[PDB]
C-alpha cells in the first residue's frame, strides 16, 4: 500500500521532469541523471555529458 | 553505487577509456536557477513556454531539486 | 605441480598435523566455490575519498596491459 | 578425530595404488596380478617375483574387472597385506574405469559390503578424480595407463559417457614396441625378463619428439640424441632414435599395425562429440594423467597437434601436472577428505536398506 | 613485471604469497580469492 503510493509519486515526478526537459530541449537517460544528481558537482556532470555527446558524434 | 550509475550512463550515451575520463572528471539557489531559466527562455523568444515552466516547477515541489534544474539548464 | 603449489601456499599462511588441517580447510573452500572496468571503478572511489594515489594505480594498470591475476587481486582488495 | 581413516584404492590395469584419504601419496603400489602354482595364492610383487613357479592372472587387464574371484583376492591383499588394516573398520573409496558396465558397479558394491563388511564405500571414475586433483570440475582428461587409454570429457564434475573414447593402446604396447625396435637395432629383447628391462629403459630414456621427421634426421646424421643404458651384467647399450620412436606410436598407431586414431586425434574427436557450448572449456582444459603420459615433451607435442586440428581461433591449453602418474589416487584422497563428501558415502545402513543398485543413485 | 604487480597489490590492500598466487593463476580467480579468505579466517 505505502510502497505502491511511493511508486506512483516517483512516476508522477518523472513525467513532470520529462515535460520540463522537452520545453528546454531520453527518458531512460534522464532517470540515470536524476539518480546521480540526488546522490551529489552538477556542473561537472553536465560537462561529462557534453563530452560524451561529442565523442558519439 | 554512484560509480555503477556513472558506468551505466556512459554505456547509454555510447568505451573503457571514455569511462576512465568520466571518472577523472567526477573526481575533479533554486529560485536563482528558476530566474536564470526564465531569462534563457526570454533570450530564446517563447513567453507562453516560460509561463508553463513556472506552473511545472510548482507541480514538482507539490509532489536536490536545484541540482536537477541546473543540469537541465546546462543542456539548453 | 599444482598440488605442490597449493601445499606451499597453505604453509605460508600457517605442526605437521596443523598443516594437514589447513590443507583440508583449503580443499573444502575450493569445493564450495566450485576486469579493467572494475579497476577503474575502484580508482573512482579512491578519487572521491588520495587523487595522486589513484593516478599512480591507473598508470600501473596501463603498464601491465595477467588479467585473471588482476581480477583476483581486485577481489581480495 | 572421531572418524577412522578412510581408504583410497585405485584399481589399475597394471598397478594398483592404495593408501589413506588425507595423505599426499599412496602408501602402496603393486602389480594387479594373482598367481597360483603351476601359500596357495600369490598377489602383487610376490606373484611377480615368483612368476617362474606360477601361472599369472590379470583380472583387470584393460581397466575392467573380468574375474571377480581374483579381483576379490587383490582387494584382500590390499587391505591385509599392503595397508595392514581391517576393511570392516574403514570406509573405502574405490576407482573405476570410464564406461564401466553398470552390473560391475553393483558387483563391486556388493563385494565391499557383503564380503569385506565395509562400514561405508563409494566408487568414482578415475578420470574424474584426476581432474579434481588438478583443481577443476570441467575439462577433458586423457588417461593413458598400462593396458588402456581413455579421453574423458567432464563437465561440472560429471563425465559425459556419450563422448568418452577408449583407445586400446597404452604403456604395455609401447614397452613391447620398444623391445621390437631395439631388437631390430641389433640387440635382442624378447623374454619376459627382458620385457622388464626394456620397460625400465622406456620409463627412463624415452621422450616425445616435437617433430618426428626432424628428430629422425638428427638421429640419422649424428649421435647427439644417443643415451647409454647399463644392464645388470655390466654391458652398456646405446639407445638412439628408439628413444622417441617408441612413444611416437601414441600419435601414429600405424607403427603398431593399429588403424586407431592417435591420442591427439582421439582427444579432438571426444571434444567434437560434446555440446558445442562446452567445447572451448574442454580445449582450454585438456589434462594429462597416467604413467604413459609421463614422457618428456608430450605436453608440447599435444599442444601442437591439437592446435592443428582445432579452429585457428580456439584457445588450446594442455595441463600436465608433475604428479599426474598418481593423480587418480590423489584425487581420491582429496575427495574422500572433503567435508561435503561425507554425506555422499554409501553407508552399510543404506546398503542394507536398498541393496547393490543404490550405487547408481549414490555414485552418479 | 612481478614487481609492478606487487606495487598494485599494495595500493589495493606477502610478496612470497603473491608470487605463489601468480603461479597458481598461470597454471577460477574468484574461487582462489575465497580460498585465501578462508585460510586467513582459519589462521585467526
Ligand atoms: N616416466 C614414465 N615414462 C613413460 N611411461 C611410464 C613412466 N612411468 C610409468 N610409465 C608406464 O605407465 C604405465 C603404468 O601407468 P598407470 O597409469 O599406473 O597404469 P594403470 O593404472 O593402468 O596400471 C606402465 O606401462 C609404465 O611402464
Amino acid at each position: 500500500a505505502a510502497a505502491a503510493a511511493n511508486l506512483n509519486a516517483v512516476r508522477e515526478t518523472m513525467d513532470v521532469l520529462l515535460e520540463i526537459s522537452r520545453i528546454l530541449n531520453d527518458m531512460e537517460t534522464l532517470s540515470i541523471c536524476v539518480r546521480l544528481c540526488e546522490q551529489g558537482n552538477p556542473e561537472a556532470l553536465s560537462s561529462v555529458i557534453k563530452e560524451l555527446r561529442k565523442a558519439t558524434e | 553505487s554512484p560509480n555503477v550509475l556513472l558506468q551505466n550512463l556512459c554505456c547509454r550515451i555510447l568505451v573503457a577509456q571514455q569511462f576512465q575520463y568520466a571518472v577523472r572528471v567526477i573526481g575533479s539557489d533554486e529560485f536563482l536557477v528558476a530566474e536564470k531559466i526564465k531569462k534563457e527562455l526570454i533570450r530564446q523568444r517563447r513567453e507562453a513556454d516560460a509561463a508553463l515552466f513556472s506552473e511545472l516547477h510548482r507541480k514538482l515541489h507539490s509532489q536536490n531539486k536545484w541540482s536537477i534544474l541546473y543540469l537541465l539548464l546546462s543542456l539548453s | 605441480s599444482i598440488t605442490q603449489l597449493f601445499d606451499d601456499l597453505c604453509e605460508a599462511l600457517l605442526r605437521k598435523r596443523a598443516k594437514r588441517s589447513l590443507k583440508k580447510v583449503a580443499y573444502n573452500a575450493l569445493f564450495t566455490n566450485l576486469a579493467r572496468n572494475k579497476i577503474l571503478m575502484l580508482s573512482f572511489d579512491l578519487r572521491v575519498g588520495l587523487g595522486p594515489k589513484a593516478d599512480r594505480l591507473e598508470e600501473l594498470v596501463e603498464e601491465l596491459e595477467v588479467g585473471s591475476v588482476l581480477d583476483l587481486l581486485v577481489q581480495l582488495a | 578425530d572421531e572418524e577412522v581413516a578412510a581408504l583410497v584404492v585405485d584399481n589399475g590395469s597394471g598397478m594398483c595404488k592404495a593408501g589413506f584419504a588425507g595423505d599426499d601419496a599412496p602408501r602402496a603400489v603393486f602389480p594387479s596380478i594373482v598367481g597360483r602354482p603351476r601359500k596357495d595364492s600369490y598377489v602383487g610383487d610376490e606373484a611377480q617375483s615368483k612368476r617362474g613357479i606360477l601361472t599369472l592372472k590379470y583380472p583387470i587387464e584393460h581397466g575392467i574387472v573380468t574375474n571377480w574371484d581374483d579381483m576379490e583376492k587383490i582387494w584382500h591383499h590390499t587391505f591385509y597385506n599392503e595397508l595392514r588394516v581391517a576393511p570392516e573398520e574403514h570406509p573405502v573409496l574405490l576407482t573405476e574405469a570410464p564406461l564401466n558396465p553398470k552390473a560391475n558397479r553393483e558387483k563391486m558394491t556388493q563385494i565391499m559390503f557383503e564380503t569385506f563388511n565395509t562400514p561405508a564405500m563409494y566408487v568414482a571414475i578415475q578420470a574424474v578424480l584426476s581432474l579434481y586433483a588438478s583443481g577443476r570440475t570441467t575439462g577433458i582428461v586423457l588417461d593413458s595407463g598400462d593396458g588402456v587409454s581413455h579421453t574423458v570429457p567432464i563437465y561440472e564434475g560429471y563425465a559425459l559417457p556419450h563422448a568418452i573414447l577408449r583407445l586400446d593402446l597404452a604403456g604395455r604396447d609401447l614397452t613391447d614396441y620398444l623391445m621390437k625396435i631395439l631388437t631390430e637395432r641389433g640387440y635382442s629383447f624378447t623374454t619376459t625378463e627382458e620385457r622388464e628391462i626394456v620397460r625400465d629403459i622406456k620409463e627412463k630414456l624415452c621422450y616425445v619428439a616435437l617433430d618426428f621427421e626432424q628428430e629422425m634426421a638428427t638421429a640419422a646424421s649424428s649421435s647427439s640424441l644417443e643415451k647409454s643404458y647399463e644392464l645388470k651384467d655390466g654391458q652398456v647399450i646405446t639407445i638412439g632414435n628408439e628413444r622417441f620412436r617408441c612413444p611416437e606410436a601414441l600419435f601414429q598407431p600405424s607403427f603398431l599395425g593399429m588403424e586407431a586414431c592417435g591420442i591427439h586425434e582421439t582427444t579432438y574427436n571426444s571434444i567434437m562429440k560434446c555440446d558445442v557450448d562446452i567445447r572451448k572449456d574442454l580445449y582450454a582444459n585438456t589434462v594429462l594423467s597416467g604413467g604413459t603420459t609421463m614422457y618428456p615433451g608430450i605436453a608440447d607435442r599435444m599442444q601442437k597437434e591439437i592446435t592443428a586440428l582445432a579452429p585457428s581461433t580456439m584457445k588450446i591449453k594442455i595441463i600436465a601436472p608433475p604428479e599426474r602418474k598418481y593423480s587418480v589416487w590423489i584425487g581420491g584422497s582429496i575427495l574422500a577428505s572433503l567435508s561435503t563428501f561425507q554425506q555422499m558415502w554409501i553407508s552399510k545402513q543404506e546398503y542394507d536398506e536398498s541393496g547393490p543398485s543404490i550405487v547408481h543413485r549414490k555414485c552418479f
